[PDB]
RNA sequence: GAAA
DNA sequence: ATTATGCATTTCCGACAATATCAATAC
DNA sequence: GTATTGATATAAGTAAAAATGCATAAT
């Protein structure tokens, strides 16, 4: 009951912004099985959807045409791609908004300033049930959008304090790699940490068979993601995307000193512990060389280490009497 | 023991010569006690001080940092003779390759011969006086930067050798990776042995907690998504190094002399006796210094000489009223006037709750990040004034001396870095004369005439000035009487400290009844307005920038920033038909300020971006708009540049021909040099850079270039450092950008320097900051003709018409680059010889093997014999062809052009003589 | 901070 | 062949301005 | 095997893209 955009009206469009979209009907139904929406939320009649960066619209309006939700938003202000959402989607229960979803002053006017999108806030022991959010951040320099996400995730305010929403976002492939490295891996970084400590991910589709050694194996096995060709998204010219399913977990450390921790830890990321603690202040060393007794851990690089040893690190080092002051890390440029 | 007392005491003027003598003879220790080295008055001062505190018991704290770096030096010093030991044993074998680990030994073996030259001791004194002094510098909060350290140790011991060497002589250079290898391996035997003792709390017991911990730690650190290793300082020792004993543990060693400067004579002899300083400050340049040695041998830098003696021979002393009031000013510790205020540790407000808006948490980390900022730069600023207000009282009474360098323009600059007249208002209010000269009978209208531009009024008629002056007498007065606990009227100018020294001056004047026969000391200025626009005016000929920079004599002082912004005033009223409210907002905002910077940088080749930030610095003050008022800035630059496109015209034609000059200059390649092979392709190296000389025969070298930066593997980590000890081709933009300002302040210097040198011969003291000239009261008239007729001599002849012929008689033989379509029958002829000598090389000739033949066609006609210069002749090559045709500029390959530099720009017919009795050319 |  | 594209007046004072890890090559 | 120059990632609001300040060079 929802028109679907086709191929030569998404094609007359002039400027992506580098973002690729996705037009194939089938590859969407088989992404949906793959998800298997229908079992989480038990009432999709009753359910309100959040839509960031929509573009084309094809998925949002395959959502509405499958699952017929209680509210659907799309927030695009880019012009030309509003235009088309606009002259397309008009006469459905779809729902365009000309925000862009980058100001963090558009989610509060939205919310709690003009009424009009407003999440159901539930309890922490289970998957938000009533509210779930879509976002399409594929732009190469838009990476800085879904780490500053995932610090959200960390500090429960952007759209987190309604519970645990539901994350699906479609990223370039080097974005999935970098988030989805487990320990040891050569492609693991702070990113990575990160998703391991907020989130549950999992790979539900890629465009490239040829990206998927830079995943584990054994994940890769688990996950098995859905795989398509180049040519079902219409700018040919960008690099391979990929789509990802974020469960925000529950956590028990302290947010400010875990990121210290990690993030000057990190730097150094294939020299062995016993040589990496005199760069977090005067006398990291020894103190935690006293105060570690393990053995394989004095030995093992934080490239090495995981979440828990994270914790346990941060844990010594709330612990350290002589501890440096976190606020005053930074320059005096400007 | 006071001089400057019993200098004035004596009545008779043999009887103040003997005093003269006397006193110079008897400074001679003193002077060689200033000048005693850094290394020797450390290690002397610690171990003095190590010495009183084992006598007195057991005292830390209060001597602590000396004690400290006693200790640190004592137990530091075994670490560096066995790393000498160890590197004398890994070379002295000198046998096996790949000896040792890859890392460690393969560094040794770079390293080591620049280790052992120098003594041990003397590594340890200079990195811990290396390591103090650049402490919160680079942005770090407490503490410096690896790359800055590593270099700052590295250079600190390879200066330390050079005097050495040249002191035994009465080995060219270190790399710059050898410099951070020595920088880098002494810096961490020194985090490894420095301790300190801090005493913590228990999180979990709440009690105190005691142990040593590291003075000096290494770490990095992020600004966007870039690494930055830093070294930290900790906050025992940051309490103590930005305290009152700073002074006492870091002995300056370029200070004031107390004996007359040594005369230039030679460009490596002359300042202070003891100490060697080049006549030029070369940054990082070779040709600089050969050049400067070139002209110091031919002898034709001898008016710069007398210029620079003259400057260096004028003596001085502290003003002990002025300095009273200063410190009674610091010691109160609220902050006064431009001193912030003395403040511990620093002040933060409340964080939000965790899960509030990302944006509340941006905006409190942005505050905290300007109040850390803040913080840190009055804690600065502070310690800049504790420092010259110690060398204030250590040369307090005494007589003075400031010998002066040049920098690579010429320009001139005093030898002391930190207590000189070229600092802010305190260090101008804090030095007078040592020779005190009679007024006479203009010396009270040129005393009143100060203290009216001293309060910002220098831009009024003379007979405007000494009324308003005449008509302050009772603020004067009050303000001399009782500086402080009274009305403080001196504090309203805009030189507040001068403007007290003047008012101290004039009211000991008017406690008399007979002015005319009063002794000053008080400098008086008389600087040109907008002299870089006088000088572009001079160069051009143009009358009107004659007349509206009061080169043209006229009855009142013209001032072209109040005209331009006037003017920009009526465009932004005549805006006011459409009203947009950006124009409305800022129409009436205008200040001569903004305009003031924005017109006096334009003719220097001002950008957008600059001229934004220019106007947008001296407008937030105004507080017009938020800190988004940028586009206001642009909107205001778009403008004002209308403006002054519209107004100056003939100066923006010569910036545009030295600009093209540079270009063709920058996009040239030499024939003998460049004709070896470079096998890059048809991109030859570009190796010239924009040379000429001043009427004073000073050569001047832009050393801009092209810098390579590379890691460079040290102890500590692998710093990003450049070599500019390597070639490397000119930077175009650089060069272009950088010679139409370097021509007029060279301009601006030799003028300078002529004036002084004309004073010094006529008998005056003479001092100057650049375009400002300093002397007593009663010589002002006497310096006023010298200038007006030194600047009529300088400008005498046609200066441009002189560097374009330097130019070209520099430049006779060297070739462009340019592409012409072969279309044109003339372009066409250039690619079929190109193929034809191709076919005669017998393989495929580039454009190196062009220039190759035509330079050696050239040595052909340069042969004495008649016989190679007739085949030279006969020979035609590819550029030999092209010597004639002048027209293919504008009429495909690219081919080779000769240098031919365009034509100088019509000069109005203006007598420079006019300014003879031009009043206001200099006020 | 100082000068164009 | 117009598209990207680095840079934004000069000088001096300490007056600045990234480092680690890896991935094929070269020897 | 050891040794070497180049490519790539880091953090994460003072966006990136598109549309400009602007000249110079380029893929
Ligand atoms: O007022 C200045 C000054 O006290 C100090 N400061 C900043 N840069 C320097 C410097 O190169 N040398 C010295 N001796 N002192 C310096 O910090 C204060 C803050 O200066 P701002 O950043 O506000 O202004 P800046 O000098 O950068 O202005 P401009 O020269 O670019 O116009």
């Amino acid at each position: 009951s929802v028109p679907i955009p086709g191929i030569k009206d998404i094609s007359k469009l002039k400027f992506f912004y580098g973002f690729k979209y996705l037009w194939n009907p089938t590859v969407y139904n088989k992404i949906f099985d793959k998800l298997d929406l229908t079992k989480t939320y038990k009432h999709p009649e009753e359910l309100k959807v959040l839509d960031l960066y929509p573009g084309v619209g094809i998925q949002s309006a395959i959502f509405y045409n499958k699952y017929c939700p209680r509210q659907y938003s799309l927030l695009e202000k880019r012009s030309s791609l509003y235009k088309f959402l606009n002259a397309k989607f008009e006469g459905s229960p779809l729902q365009i908004l000309k925000r862009d979803p980058y100001d963090w002053s558009t989610y509060s006017n939205l919310i709690d300033e003009e009424r009009i999108f407003v999440p159901e806030v539930q309890s922490s022991d289970h998957i938000n049930d009533k509210f779930l959010t879509v976002a399409n951040v594929t732009g190469e320099g838009s990476e800085g959008l879904i780490m500053q996400w995932l610090s959200c995730i960390g500090n429960k305010n952007w759209l987190y304090r309604f519970g645990k929403v539901k994350m699906l976002l479609w990223m370039p492939s080097t974005t999935a790699r970098k988030l989805l490295a487990r320990p040891g891996m050569h492609s693991r970084s702070k990113c990575s940490v990160v998703r391991e400590a907020f989130t549950d991910t999992k790979l539900i589709a890629i465009s490239d068979a040829n990206e998927l050694k830079g995943f584990d194996s054994q994940c890769i096995e688990e996950w098995d993601p859905i795989l398509f060709s180049a040519a079902e998204i219409w700018p040919t010219k960008g690099k391979p995307i990929a789509l990802v399913e974020m469960d925000p977990i529950d956590f028990d450390f302290d947010v400010d000193n875990w990121d210290y921790v990690t993030r000057h830890l990190m730097i150094l990321k294939r020299t062995p512990l016993n040589t990496v603690m005199d760069s977090l202040g005067h006398g990291g060393q020894q103190y935690f060389n006293s105060r570690i007794t393990d053995k394989d851990l004095l030995k093992k690089c934080p490239i090495d280490l995981t979440n828990d040893e994270f914790i346990y690190l941060t844990k010594l080092f709330m612990e350290w009497p002589f501890k440096p002051d976190i606020l005053m890390d930074f320059v005096d440029m400007y | 023991i006071n001089f400057f007392e019993i200098y004035n005491s004596l009545p008779t003027l043999e009887e103040k010569k003997a005093f003269e003598s006397a006193l110079n003879i008897f400074n001679q220790d003193r002077q060689k006690v200033l000048e005693n080295r850094a290394t020797e008055a450390a290690r002397e001062r610690w171990k003095h001080d190590f010495e009183e505190a084992k006598a007195r018991g057991d005292i830390s704290i209060e001597k602590n940092l000396n004690v400290k770096l006693w200790k640190w030096y004592n137990e530091m010093l075994p670490l560096v003779k066995e790393e000498i030991n160890h590197c004398r044993s890994l070379l002295s074998e000198k046998l096996s390759d790949k000896k040792g680990l890859n890392k460690v030994d393969t560094n040794r073996l770079g390293y080591g011969p620049y280790l052992t030259l120098i003594d041990p001791g003397k590594m340890c004194v200079i990195t811990i006086l290396e390591l103090l002094k650049l402490n919160s510098t680079g942005g770090v909060i407490e503490g410096m930067r690896t790359a800055r350290a590593v270099i700052s140790v590295g250079k600190a011991i390879e200066m330390e050798f050079r005097s050495e060497q040249v002191l035994k002589s009465e080995k060219i250079l270190w790399p710059q990776s050898i410099r951070a290898r020595i920088g880098s391996v002494l810096i961490s035997m020194l985090i490894q042995v420095a301790k300190v003792s801090v005493q913590g709390v228990d999180p979990v017991t709440k009690a105190k907690v005691h142990g040593e911990a590291p003075a000096f730690a290494h770490g990095y650190q992020y600004h966007n998504g870039s690494k930055l290793g830093v070294l930290k300082i900790h906050k025992t020792l940051i309490r103590q190094l930005n305290g009152e004993r700073l002074i006492a543990s870091v002995q300056p060693q370029l200070l004031p002399m107390l004996v007359e400067p040594k005369p230039w004579v030679n460009w490596r002899s002359g300042g202070y006796h003891y100490t060697q300083s080049t006549l030029l400050r070369t940054k990082d340049s070779p040709e600089q210094v050969a050049y400067l040695k070139a002209a110091s041998d031919n002898g034709d830098i001898d008016r710069v000489y007398d210029g620079l003696n003259v400057l260096g021979r004028t003596p001085w002393t502290v003003n002990r009223k002025v300095f009273d009031v200063v410190s009674q000013v610091w010691n109160k510790g609220e902050g006064f006037l431009d001193i912030p205020g003395a403040q511990d540790e620093m002040v933060l407000p409340p964080a939000p709750p965790k899960n509030s808006d990302p944006s509340i948490l941006r905006a409190w980390k942005l505050q905290v990040k300007t109040i850390a900022n803040k913080f840190s730069s009055d804690r600065s600023n502070r310690c800049d004034t504790n420092y010259k207000l110690e060398i204030a009282r250590a040369f307090l009474g005494e007589k003075l001396y400031f010998p002066h360098n040049l920098d690579f323009r010429g320009r001139a600059y005093p030898l002391s870095p930190h207590f000189n007249h070229l600092g802010n208002d305190m260090s101008r209010g804090l030095l007078i004369f040592w020779h005190g000269k009679k007024l006479g009978p203009s010396g009270l209208k040129w005393l009143k005439i100060h203290l009216s531009n001293l309060f910002g009024f220098d831009k009024l008629p003379l007979k405007d000035r000494v009324a308003f002056t005449e008509s302050h007498l009772q603020d004067i007065k009050d303000s001399a009487e009782n500086p402080l606990t009274g009305d403080r009227w001196w504090t309203t100018a805009d030189k507040p400290w001068q403007a007290l020294a003047t008012c101290f001056e004039l009211n000991e004047v008017m406690k008399m009844d007979n002015p005319e026969e009063f002794i000053s000391h008080q400098p008086v200025h008389q600087d040109g307005t907008c002299n870089g626009l006088q000088h572009y005016a001079a160069l051009g000929g143009d009358v009107e920038g004659a007349t509206q920079v009061n080169l043209v004599p006229s009855d009142k002082p013209q001032d072209v920033y109040a005209h331009v912004a006037r003017l920009v005033q009526k465009r932004l009223e005549i805006a006011a038909e459409k009203g947009d409210e950006n124009a409305k907002i800022l129409k009436d905002k205008i200040t001569r300020k903004v305009v003031k910077q924005t017109v006096m940088t334009n003719v220097y080749g001002v950008t957008y971006v600059g001229a934004t930030f220019q106007i947008a610095k001296q407008l937030s003050p105004i507080f017009d708009d938020r800190k988004e008022s940028l586009d206001f800035s642009k909107y205001l630059t778009k403008h004002v540049f209308s403006a002054i496109r519209e107004l100056f015209h003939s100066a923006h034609l010569i910036q545009d021909w030295l600009g093209e000059s540079a270009k063709r200059i920058s996009k040239s390649i030499r024939l003998d040099v460049d004709e070896k092979s470079f096998k890059n392709g048809n991109k030859p190296d570009f190796m010239s850079s924009v040379i000429w000389t001043t009427p004073l025969g000073l050569p001047i070298v832009q050393p801009y270039r092209e810098e390579s930066k590379k890691q460079v593997e040290t102890n500590l980590q692998t710093v990003f450092i450049s070599d500019p000890f390597a070639v490397n081709p000119v930077n175009a933009r650089r060069q272009k950008a950088g010679l139409p300002p370097n021509f007029i302040h060279s301009l601006d210097a030799s003028h300078m320097l002529l004036s002084a040198a004309e004073c010094g011969k006529q008998g005056l003291d003479f001092a100057s900051v650049h375009d400002s000239y300093w002397t007593h009261a009663s010589d002002i008239d006497t310096m006023n003709v010298v200038l007006r007729e030194q600047f009529i001599k300088l400008h005498e002849v046609d200066l441009v018409l002189r560097l374009k012929e330097e130019f070209d008689q520099r430049y006779k033989n060297y070739v462009k680059i340019g592409k012409l379509k072969r279309s044109t029958d003339l372009a066409q002829k250039i690619i079929r010889i190109r193929k034809d000598l191709s076919r005669k090389l017998g393989r495929s000739t580039t454009l190196a093997d062009e220039i190759y033949f035509e330079k050696k066609r050239q040595e052909l006609l340069n042969s004495p014999l008649i016989e190679d210069r007739n085949v030279g002749e006969k020979m035609v090559t590819t550029v030999s062809l092209f010597e004639d045709i002048t027209d293919l500029d504008a009429l495909g390959m690219s081919v080779l052009l000769p240098l031919r530099l365009p034509e100088i720009p019509p000069k109005g017919d203006f007598d420079v003589t006019v300014l003879r009795n031009s009043q206001y050319f200099f006020s």
